[PDB]
RNA sequence: CGGCUACCCACCCGACCCGUCUUGAAACACGGACCAAGGAGUCUAACACGUGCGCGAGUCGGGGGCUCGCACGAAAGCCGC
RNA sequence: GAGGGCGUGAAACCGUUAAGAGGUAAACGGGUGGGGUCCGCGCAGUCCGCCCGGAGGAUUCAACCCGGCGGCGGGUCCGG
């Protein structure tokens, strides 16, 4: 023996993305070669989330997009987001800015040609700027998932917060023993 | 679309011969067997390959035209060449060479046509 | 009964071509053009085997 | 992503005048993974059930 | 697909995967709920809080039927007429408003939210809400009760 | 004296036993290949001294001399004169092999043109006349 | 009699599919790697006339 | 290609009508085809055998030249047997030899007012 | 001449007969005379999580309808007031 | 070597032949040794592919250009 440490051999990590896309594995061919090619944490950090699932890359949203780049700062920069941008009902107003994301749906491509910017892909941004100069890399809302929900220490027990499963939220469904004083405890 | 051509035909195609070895390609217009990127007749833009003649006698060589994509009738320009190896040897080192067209795979053209001609001298 | 990617399809009521991923995706051509090859940093290619 | 000519062929073999535009179907992007998975599904459809 | 099941791989393995000692039979612990109150009541409680007793009154003969009231919110305003109609309309041309009708579209109650632009409109609908009340008085908009 | 194939060092196998089942030699219903024992009292198991070795990763041949024929050639198993010309490129490294199935008459035009494109074939000899 | 025979696909990932395949169908190197025999044939998708 | 749904594709419901055939079907069946000089001469393809029709084999172990007149027709068996063909037993009989009506070339026709009707009805229906 | 090898034999050393219930099996614990074939975590519904795909504040035709009568067509294509 | 439950014909079991062995019941793992079947090879003679200096024969390019087709490459984006 040489170890008394415990055996850990694999860290956490995913080296190779699990999905068969091909664009996506030409996408990942071509960041794995800048993020080793040209000292660029930028490429390095899009490289990881190009190696990162379907469902951690969370789809970013229009205002959202609108409103990071309304910050000082952002005028003459580039929205780059590995990751969709879709649609908003919300906001009536577009700016004239840039956008590089994968998968754009396509009333937000729509309104961005009608407000007058451009968007791009991966490619066209690698041949823009190998570095990553003039980009600002953006992520969507990954806690706001109804999955992320159920996730706690407990549904009541410090009452917890942590939303049970049942099927109809509504009376008659877990809404007796443990939740009101009345009848039984209360949380 | 070399790269995507690429991407779906290494695998799911009518060749990649994987029995009990390595992976062999058979391609009817190549140089080296294994199916790789840098040696490959039907996907690039600019190929590369020699075959024996039908008559017997001496080497033809097909070169990919490039003045006309999606047109197998003329995509592929033959010659057919009879010499004493040596001139021939020359020939392709001279077309390869004092060409753009093709570089790479310059001893990949030269090692097959010397292996058949000394397969085909007997 | 597709269409091209300006208009749409006037057969089929709700249907768009796909978004194209990569739109000029020849890699060979992107990895040696002069934007990418201003911005490399060394050619490397020793080896540093293992020194008895 | 631009749109060749391509001759239309006559029953003798000769190219004919008649020239049209290459639809923007045959420059949509390839995916033989989801061409695998869809066909996979339709195969599966494509059976009677078997011996109970 | 049992090639990709984990049996298949699991082929060799003298108790497959459910251990010697622990012999899991048929029903160790009893069928589906059982035991809610005796013996598995840190499972129903600390896990399903509320499951047990009654809660409140008994409407008997109840519809999801006559309570219909589909909410659409202030964001959701705007967009069930087009965008080229309230440019159009709202054009600098004069103090005319167009008419969001939330009954074609099939939702009945207002309810307010935040992003109401300065150029008024004329909201019809069955209810409303005071605080989109409040939001349609403050950007100068009109609101017209229907049934 | 046949070919004679590139620099190829001497192989080592660091056992060369093809390893025996347990109880193989007391049952005749048990075939030899190896099948690993999962009991909780057999000595196979526990690697007690003066019994069998169970098959691991330390008896992995080198990957120089893997897949080694004693000739110094590595085979591949052919059928046919498409499948025999594939190996033009790599004859000075790789055999051929003619499979089974192959009758005489097909068998003599394989090992001809084995003969022209000088690769080496594993049974030139059998399933003559 | 009542397993799950038949599975059902979304019509936007079936005309996906369509796509995808009418485009693959015009490279020539995927039709040879196929197995078709291409080497007399002339140009890729070939259009005939409408007295076929 | 099969269109009329029918009729069998079925190799088992196929071989069960055939080898349990009533004999008007086997007659069908057993049907031979014609010399070159006479279907030049009566336009007709084929026609089934009879029991005074004249044989040419022309596959089998006996092959060409051989124009007999056949003498019994086994519908059980799906065997007519030639006067022609003959094989000696071990004790010096002779006996027929199995010969499928398939593999017949009808030389000559006997000569019938049925079989005027049967010509008449195969030169309309080819036509 | 050379040859590892499912061939046979001898010699030195180690070596109790496998599977399980068990803290403990070679056990004076149980099953096993031998051999060939069959033989044990499947399927449906529901839920949860992870992953991949398409669309994405929308999504889904599984319910029907439309095409000419087609082996594969009990498939597939389309509906959109 | 298909002779009437007759295609193919394994294992358990038995007979015979050939070889080997036999006091610690038989059987096994590691290490060798002996014998036998079989395989590949020629056994004091088997290695090849290239260049050059030497000895004979037989041919015609290549070195340079005229004749000719097909492609590679950029410029006037000339002619459309
Ligand atoms: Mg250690
Ligand atoms: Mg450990
Ligand atoms: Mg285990
Ligand atoms: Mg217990
Ligand atoms: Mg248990
Ligand atoms: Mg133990
Ligand atoms: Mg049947
Ligand atoms: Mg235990
Ligand atoms: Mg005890
Ligand atoms: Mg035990
Ligand atoms: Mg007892
Ligand atoms: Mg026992
Ligand atoms: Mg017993
Ligand atoms: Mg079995
Ligand atoms: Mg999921
Ligand atoms: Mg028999
Ligand atoms: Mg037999
Ligand atoms: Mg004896």
């Amino acid at each position: 023996g040489v170890d008394i440490r415990h055996n850990k051999d694999r860290k956490v990590r995913r080296k190779e993305p699990k999905s068969q896309d091909i664009y996506l594995r030409l996408l990942v061919k071509l960041y794995r070669f800048l993020a080793r090619r040209t000292n660029s944490t930028f490429n390095q950090v899009v490289l990881k989330r190009l190696f990162m699932s379907r469902t951690n890359r969370p789809p970013l949203s229009l205002s959202r997009m609108i409103r990071k780049m309304k910050l000082p700062g952002r005028e003459n920069k580039t929205a780059v987001v590995v990751g969709t941008i879709t649609d908003d009902v919300r906001v009536q107003e577009v700016p004239k800015l840039k956008v590089c994301a994968l998968r754009v749906t396509s009333r937000a491509r729509s309104r961005i040609l009608r407000a007058g910017g451009k968007i791009l892909t991966f490619d066209q941004l690698a041949l823009d700027s190998p570095k990553g100069c003039g980009t600002v890399l953006l992520s969507g809302p990954r806690k706001g998932r109804e999955v992320y929900r159920h996730f706690g220490k407990a549904p009541g027990t410090p009452h917890s917060h942590t939303k049970p499963y049942v099927r109809s939220k509504g009376r008659k469904f877990e809404r007796a023993r443990g939740r009101r004083a009345s009848r039984g405890y209360k949380n | 679309s070399a790269h995507l051509q690429w991407m779906v035909v290494r695998n799911c195609s009518s060749f990649l011969i994987k029995r009990n070895k390595q992976t062999y390609s058979t391609e009817p217009n190549n140089l080296k067997a294994r199916n790789s990127f840098r040696y490959n007749g039907l996907i690039h833009r600019k190929t590369v390959g020699v075959e024996p003649a039908a008559d017997g006698k001496g080497v033809v060589v097909v070169i990919k035209r490039r003045s006309g994509q999606r047109k197998p009738a003329t995509s592929y320009v033959r010659t057919t060449i009879n010499k004493n190896a040596r001139a021939t040897l020359s020939s392709i080192r001279h077309m390869i060479r004092k060409n753009k067209y093709r570089p790479d795979l310059r001893m990949a053209a030269i090692r097959r046509a010397s292996a058949i001609l000394r397969s085909q001298k007997p | 009964l597709y269409g091209t990617w300006r208009k749409a399809a006037s057969l089929k009521s709700n249907y768009n071509l796909p978004m194209h991923k990569m739109i000029n995706t020849d890699l060979s051509r992107i990895l040696k053009s002069p934007e990418i090859q201003r911005a490399l940093r060394a050619p490397r290619k020793k080896i540093h085997r293992r020194v008895l | 992503c631009a749109r060749p000519l391509i001759s239309v062929y006559s029953e003798k073999g000769e190219s004919s005048g008649k020239n049209v535009t290459l639809p923007a179907v045959f420059k949509a992007p390839i995916r033989p993974d989801i061409v695998n998975f869809v066909h996979t599904n339709l195969r599966k459809n494509n059976r009677q059930p078997y011996a109970v | 697909p049992s090639r990709l099941r984990k049996t298949r791989k699991l082929r060799g393995h003298v108790s497959h995967g459910h251990g010697r000692i622990g012999k899991h039979r048929k029903h160790p612990g009893g069928r589906g709920n059982a035991g809610g109150l005796h013996h598995h009541r840190i499972n129903f409680d600390k896990y399903h809080p509320g499951y047990f007793g009654k809660v409140g009154m008994k409407h008997y003969h109840l519809k999801r039927n006559q309570s219909f009231c589909p909410t659409v919110n202030l964001d959701k305003l705007w967009t069930l007429v087009s965008e080229q109609t309230r440019v159009n309309a709202a054009k600098n041309k004069t103090g005319a408003a167009p008419i969001i009708d939330v009954v074609r579209s099939g939702y009945y109650k207002v309810l307010g939210k935040g992003k109401l632009p300065k150029q008024p409109v004329i909201v019809k609908a069955k209810f409303f809400s005071r605080r989109a009340e409040e939001k349609i008085k403050s950007v100068g908009g009109a609101c017209v009760l229907v049934a | 004296a046949a070919l004679r194939p590139l620099v190829k060092p001497k192989i080592v196998k660091k056992r060369t036993k093809k390893f025996i089942r347990h109880q193989s030699d007391r049952y005749v219903k048990i075939k030899r290949n190896w099948r690993k024992p999962r009991g909780i009292d057999n000595r196979v198991r526990r690697r007690f001294k003066g019994q069998i070795l169970m098959p691991n990763i330390g008896y992995g041949s080198n990957k120089k001399t893997k897949h080694m024929l004693p000739s110094g050639f590595r085979k591949f198993l052919v059928h046919n004169v498409k499948e025999l010309e594939v190996l033009l490129m790599c004859n000075k490294s790789y055999c051929a092999e003619i499979a089974h199935n192959v009758s005489s008459k097909n068998r003599k035009a394989i090992v001809e043109r084995a003969a022209q494109l000088a690769i080496r074939v594993t049974n030139p000899n059998a399933r003559l006349r | 009699t009542w397993r799950r025979w038949h599975r059902r696909v979304n019509t936007t990932q079936k005309r996906y599919a369509i796509c995808s395949a009418l485009a693959a169908s015009a490279l020539p190197a995927l039709v040879m790697s196929k197995g078709h025999r291409i080497e007399e044939v002339p140009e890729l998708p070939l259009v005939v006339e409408d007295k076929v | 290609m099969k269109f009329n749904p029918f009729v069998t594709s079925d190799r088992s419901k196929n071989r069960k009508r055939h080898f349990n055939a009533p004999s008007h079907i086997r007659r069908k069946i057993m049907s031979s085809p014609l010399s070159k000089e006479l279907r030049q001469k009566y336009n007709v393809r084929s026609m089934p055998i009879r029991k005074d029709d004249e044989v040419q084999v022309v596959r089998g172990h006996y092959k060409g030249q051989q124009i007999g007149k056949v003498v019994q027709v086994y519908r059980k068996k799906y065997v007519i047997y030639i006067e022609r063909v003959q094989r000696e037993k071990a004790n010096g009989t002779t006996v027929h030899v199995g010969i499928h009506p398939s593999k017949v070339v009808i030389t000559r026709l006997k000569l019938d007012k049925d079989r005027k009707k049967i010509l008449e009805r195969k030169a309309k229906s080819r036509q």
